[PDB]
């Protein structure tokens, strides 16, 4: 029972560089430079959530949970790489001499977007992994026994 | 511990604890399965999805109803359905709470058999019950006598009930509810240029039929008044940005309830229906049964089918009786409230099915007790 | 090891490693031979040219390409060019590295087969993967939803994809791209008296194309402006020296990816092409098609042809929805960008097509996979 | 007088005299107008062409069908086929006959109220009547009772008819035929390296759907079977003289009509609808109705279409059941066939629509009589 609250502190991690992301878009063209190296750890922090949220999918006996589990957990290995690949191309436009005005407007939605799908990838095996604690619990004790009330 | 009352209709799941007010998960009863082509690595590998999640991805998804008519036909989709409104939607474990579950009446006995079966040998509950839906309707209401009306997703169903006393030969079912009147409506539609095929399009009439649709007082008026104005006519958006203008197929889809001849069926409306309940009745207790109408189930719904009930039985009824249809705004959840109601009662408390009592009679206990 | 990413376009191969941000080696994809005499002893004796050399020592070579339409036709010149991108280009051996190949939607079969039989009889890599070019632009701007519309130098297609699944009855493609505006140009230039004939000729042209000519946002207008006035004039300078001027030819050039009739052809614009492939499409997705219409490609890369596509698609939406035309700036390789992300992908290493599966299938196992 | 009996289909028009055993004018339901420049004085300036000479001038043109799914969508032009048919093809005046016309079931209604303002407002019948084609189906055969399968160039409809009575709530009607298996089949011969793109070219692939593809008895044998073997392959001459070579693309074009979801529909096959269709009727009438499938149209014509639907229904079937599939050789015709009996019976002379009817009650008296 100990790995399984271990995710939602990762995954409250993730919604603090969220936030952090978010009031950065806010500034002009000086700002922009902090919002890649600030999309470069949501795929960093998205990779530890993945990386015991499979452990949590070892521990569960119920196979209903088991594989829906992995099925939803396998998203967040993909959009991780193109959200530090994204940045990447976007890190190097910004080298070009008077781009727009418009052009880097542009450029700070298709990482917000990445990265808003990600975080909304990651809330999901939350989900699925809440629901796994339910049966871990129960499989090592821990179950509240009924007792038929007398009358 | 707190027991579950679950209420599996054919169109939606009402789950939720006894005691409380209102269900805590409302959701559709589906099942979808993807049938595209998945060509992008990593994102398409869920097989299936339930609840509010199939109905929001639904574009690209084939969805099917475990339960038609109220008989539960995939029981494979409907373990899905039960794993999910335990798991992901209450979020408790099905090993430390009783299970209150709903049928409706005149089913085959092998559909409360199975779910007697996998309530104790899947979920492992430690006690469950199987209700019918329209005596919990009558929990739900302030009464213990008068004449239920349950009308929702696959059927429709008469019981009199007087002084907690039911009449069994008076109960009647017909197979025909609000799916029968969303299929009505997509055929309808047809005679305007507007054709919806797929089961996802199903549910986009489903929420024209919920939104646009009434009951008209006299269907032959409104039938000439939709011809000779354009007062009847309304529009709705469609998911794309299309706009459809209904104006006669408001009230000719819910006037199926009342001539099934619509959809070719033989059976008489629901206001017959009603009146040969109470005629088989004994005497001393149609009194009080033409003064207790109440209506349930969601099929109910729509303006003016009190209004119509109330004409239609004044028609037969012999005229110094005092017609009255009770029907609450909660009509969508008498069925759960009641329910709540009945796994509350300290009296109910020796009428659980334990898992102990299971094991000596097998599945056949729950025909002995509910 | 690293896996490379090969984006054999019919105009430029795009070739690099998986993880990097742009395509480490871009040439022509042509082939150049000598129609000359070599009367100098020791000095002309060499029979190919295939990179730059070839664009550079154009004047007396007859320039050929091996792909037209996204499909080889000449098998012995893209050894040659295949062979060039590995060791002179890239400067890596074959035998230590798997390769990410790229292909046009609705391509013929043996195009495929037979690009697999030169990668593992010829240049005998460990593996490879035939992907699509449209799905590979979605995976470079960050999307699992929207429709592609990629444009290069012979093909021209559309791809919708809903959450990572495609639906390939909706997917277009139109034998019109950069190659046949080349040509277009090249006969409209005539009305002023430039004679461009030879194959080196050509790819002057090539080059007014990418500097001079822009998509008007009205074509009626702008073709009115251009006779009143001489604003719209520019001038360009010949590697003889000469200088010509064109001031009408620089908006009817790119005009012929919306008017398609221009060259003789009966399809429609690829504005009409983006609708009509929207509206194949089930109607629950068609919102999140309209807001994500992503450009890729060479072609998309005149100035004005995203507020172009803006305005066009609006005249054929319902009105209520809002068309969103996504065309970043490295549009010219997102192809390629976007093969570098999927082979850096963890779950894409047991989707490659081994050497060992090979030679128990035959060729007929690239249709199988990819 | 004589009485006109006009069958417009989606592809075909099939008109002529009440009481002859075969249509007079048989022509493809097409309007051509030239795409390309008329440099010639005097003879290119004929701007629309209708019946045949459309189909023998179309290198030069674009062709359109003013009817898809059984809906006409162009009225300038389904006028132009019309009075083609009248005066060109028939020879007589439209003034001294009356005129029967066809229609498919779940059509909007619309269509039939603008097509009798245009017979009688513009061509002046004297009498009109508009009837299904699918009743027609069944007086053409020599029965009363049978369950009708109509499959032509738009629309696949079942109608169920027992004793001259029809159930209109198990009446079927299904939005694919031989037009969209054409587009399918020009589809999959791109695999091949095969690209017909115009209007003109969709006109060929129509000549080799009807001539080298045929119905396989077993789907998954047939597929193992073209690829082991070479004996399935044929070859087709083209107009311009070249020779194309298909071998497995000859049973995998009407495996749509078996398996819809080629195309990507959701809906059931033609063995799964008549099957559904019969199961909505009432189970007294369904012995009588698997012992009498009949099948009409042009998209029934293909080689071992029947002996699959005679598999595909009896897996369906109680096995105590015996079927019956009624498919005469002249299914083309069989709506025209059976539209002359109709139009020629000394009963239905009370039932034409006459031109005074129209002017007390307007274009809704269509309704109250057909
Ligand atoms: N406002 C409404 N008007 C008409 N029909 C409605 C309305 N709301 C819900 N319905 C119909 O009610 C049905 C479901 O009601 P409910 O009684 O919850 O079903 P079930 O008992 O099968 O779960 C659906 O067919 C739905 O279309
Ligand atoms: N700035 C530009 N404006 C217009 N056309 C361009 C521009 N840059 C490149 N092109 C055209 O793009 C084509 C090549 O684009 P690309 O998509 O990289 O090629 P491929 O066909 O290999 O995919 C050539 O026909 C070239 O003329
Ligand atoms: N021998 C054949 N095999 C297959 N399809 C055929 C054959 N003959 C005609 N067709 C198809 O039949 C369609 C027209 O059939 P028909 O019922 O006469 O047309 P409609 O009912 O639309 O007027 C066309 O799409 C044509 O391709
Ligand atoms: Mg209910
Ligand atoms: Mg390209
Ligand atoms: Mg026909």
């Amino acid at each position: 029972s100990s790995k399984g609250n271990d995710i939602i502190a990762a995954a409250k991690r993730m919604a603090l560089l969220m936030a952090e992301m978010s009031r950065l878009v806010r500034g002009g063209s000086g700002t922009k430079r902090a919002l890649i190296q600030c999309a470069k750890d949501i795929a960093k922090a998205s990779d530890e959530v993945t990386r015991l949220a499979k452990e949590v999918a070892k521990q569960c006996t119920d196979k209903r949970i088991r594989t829906n589990l992995l099925q939803v957990c396998e998203r967040i290995p993909t959009i991780s790489t193109q959200l530090k690949i994204l940045s990447t191309v976007k890190a190097t436009m910004l080298g070009r001499t008077n781009i727009s005005d418009e052009e880097s407007e542009q450029a700070t939605e298709m990482l917000v977007h990445n990265a808003q799908n990600l975080m909304q990838s990651v809330k999901e095996t939350v989900r699925e992994a809440e629901a796994a604690s339910i049966k871990i619990r129960t499989d090592a004790g821990f179950t509240l026994r009924w007792v038929r009330k007398t009358p | 511990t707190t027991a579950l009352v679950c209420d599996n209709g054919s169109g939606l799941v009402k789950a939720g604890f006894a005691g409380d007010d209102a269900p805590r998960a409302v959701f559709p009863s589906i099942v979808g399965r993807p049938r595209h082509q998945g060509v992008m690595v990593g994102m398409g590998q869920k097989d299936s999805y339930v609840g509010d999640e199939a109905q929001s991805k639904r574009g690209i998804l084939t969805l099917k109803y475990p339960i038609e008519h109220g008989i539960i036909t995939n029981w494979d989709d409907m373990e899905k359905i039960w794993h999910h409104t335990f798991y992901n939607e209450l979020r408790v474990a099905p090993e430390e709470h009783p299970t209150l579950l709903t049928e409706a009446p005149l089913n085959p006995k092998a559909n409360r058999e199975k779910m007697t079966q996998i309530m104790f040998e899947t979920f492992n509950v430690p006690a469950m019950y199987v209700a019918i839906q329209a005596v919990l309707s009558l929990y739900a209401s302030g009464r213990t006598t008068g004449i239920v009306l349950d009308s929702g997703d696959g059927v429709t169903h008469n019981v009199p009930i007087y002084e907690g006393y039911a009449l069994p030969h008076a109960i009647m079912r017909l197979d025909l509810a609000g799916r029968d009147l969303t299929d009505y409506l997509m055929k309808i539609l047809t005679e305007r240029g507007y054709s919806f095929v797929t089961t996802a399009e199903r549910e986009i009439v489903r929420d024209i039929k919920e939104k646009l649709c009434y009951v008209a007082l006299d269907f032959e008026n409104e039938m000439a008044t939709a011809a000779s104005s354009s007062s009847l006519e309304k529009s709705y958006e469609l998911p794309d940005g299309q706009v459809i203008t209904i104006g006669n197929e408001r009230f000719r889809c819910p006037e199926t309830l009342f001539q099934p001849s619509f959809i070719g069926m033989e059976s008489a409306g629901i206001h017959e229906t009603t009146y040969n309940s109470i005629m088989k009745c004994d005497i001393d207790i149609r009194k009080d049964l033409y003064a207790n109408n109440v209506m349930s189930g969601g099929t109910t719904m729509y303006p003016g089918i009190a209004d119509r009930m109330q004409k239609e039985i004044t028609a037969l009824a012999p005229s110094t009786m005092k017609i009255k249809i009770i029907a609450p705004p909660e009509r969508k959840y008498s069925v759960w409230i009641g329910g709540s109601i009945l796994a509350s009662l300290s009296t109910f408390q020796q009428m659980w099915i334990t898992k102990q009592e299971y094991d000596e009679a097998g599945p056949s206990i729950v025909h002995r007790k509910c």
